[PDB]
């Protein structure tokens, strides 16, 4: 259906309104998942069409993440779309191995993306974390002038 | 003869609005001891997705340590390397993502 009035989040806000690890948002850091062990192969790949995935990795680890995580982002494709026909969901950082986020960061665990618009407009971002939201992810974060953070509970 | 394993960046933070700096690790027994000419540091920013976009410094084998300059205040960058010999290059390393501080 059409695109939807929105409320946008602002510049480093961040939704529901408590730290990303408390109980009421994505709850805590359970540690990070390396490719070599057994947890790794309870990830597995979002092959969604409608998402750009970055894969400046080369190797596919931007599509790794929970099962939690892919229906949440599967979700915000397609309102991604709705609000912006022509425009995509795009994910620069799904699970990681590369291992510039902190320490306890989400992203070691497939809990998290980091996403822009496929445009990479800027003046989208407030509104894709509203839409972010609105999909159902745990935490939602616009962290950066580059990209808003999402992330979910632990399944 | 190239070198095969790449280094691996270990940290990645910014130095100030137009300036990166990188630290790595690079172990020459993982290429079983071969001998490089040193390294070659690729830099974009985040908002390309073009392998063609990449910049490239070269530093000498000895060194461990660089600073990207040159770059815009406020902006993420995707950063990867390579060692390099006659033979060639090895694989890229992990590839990072960092910003650039905001302009004071
Ligand atoms: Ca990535
Ligand atoms: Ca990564
Ligand atoms: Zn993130």
């Amino acid at each position: 259906r059409p695109p939807r009035k929105l409320v946008p989040l602002a510049y480093k806000q961040f939704s529901p309104n408590v730290p990303e690890k408390t109980l009421g948002a994505s709850g805590r850091y359970e540690g990070k998942i390396a490719r070599s062990s057994e947890r790794f192969k309870e990830l597995t790949p979002n092959y969604n069409p409608d998402i750009i995935f970055k894969d400046e990795e080369n190797t596919g680890a931007d599509r790794l993440m929970t099962q939690r995580c892919k229906d949440r982002l599967n979700s915000l494709a397609i309102s991604v779309m709705n609000q912006w026909p022509g425009v995509k969901l795009r994910v620069t950082e799904g699970w990681d191995e590369d291992g510039h986020h902190s320490e306890e960061s989400l992203h070691y665990e497939g809990r998290a993306v980091d996403i822009t618009t496929s445009d990479r407009d800027r003046n989208k971002y407030g509104l894709l974390a509203r839409l972010a939201v609105e999909a159902g992810f745990d935490w939602v974060y616009y962290e950066s002038k580059a990209h808003v953070h999402c992330s979910v509970k632990s399944e | 003869e190239r070198p095969v394993a790449g280094p691996y960046i270990t940290f990645t933070d910014a130095v100030n609005e137009t300036t990166i700096m990188l630290k790595w690790m690079y172990i020459p027994a993982s290429n079983n001891n071969t001998p490089i000419h040193g390294f070659y540091i690729y830099y974009r920013p985040t908002d390309s997705d073009n392998d063609s976009d990449y910049k490239k410094d070269m530093v000498e084998g000895d060194k461990y340590w660089h600073s990207i300059s040159h770059l815009q205040p406020e902006t993420s960058y995707d950063i990867k390397m390579q060692c390099f010999n006659e033979g060639g290059e090895s694989e890229f390393s992990n590839v990072m993502i960092c910003e650039t501080k905001a302009r004071k």
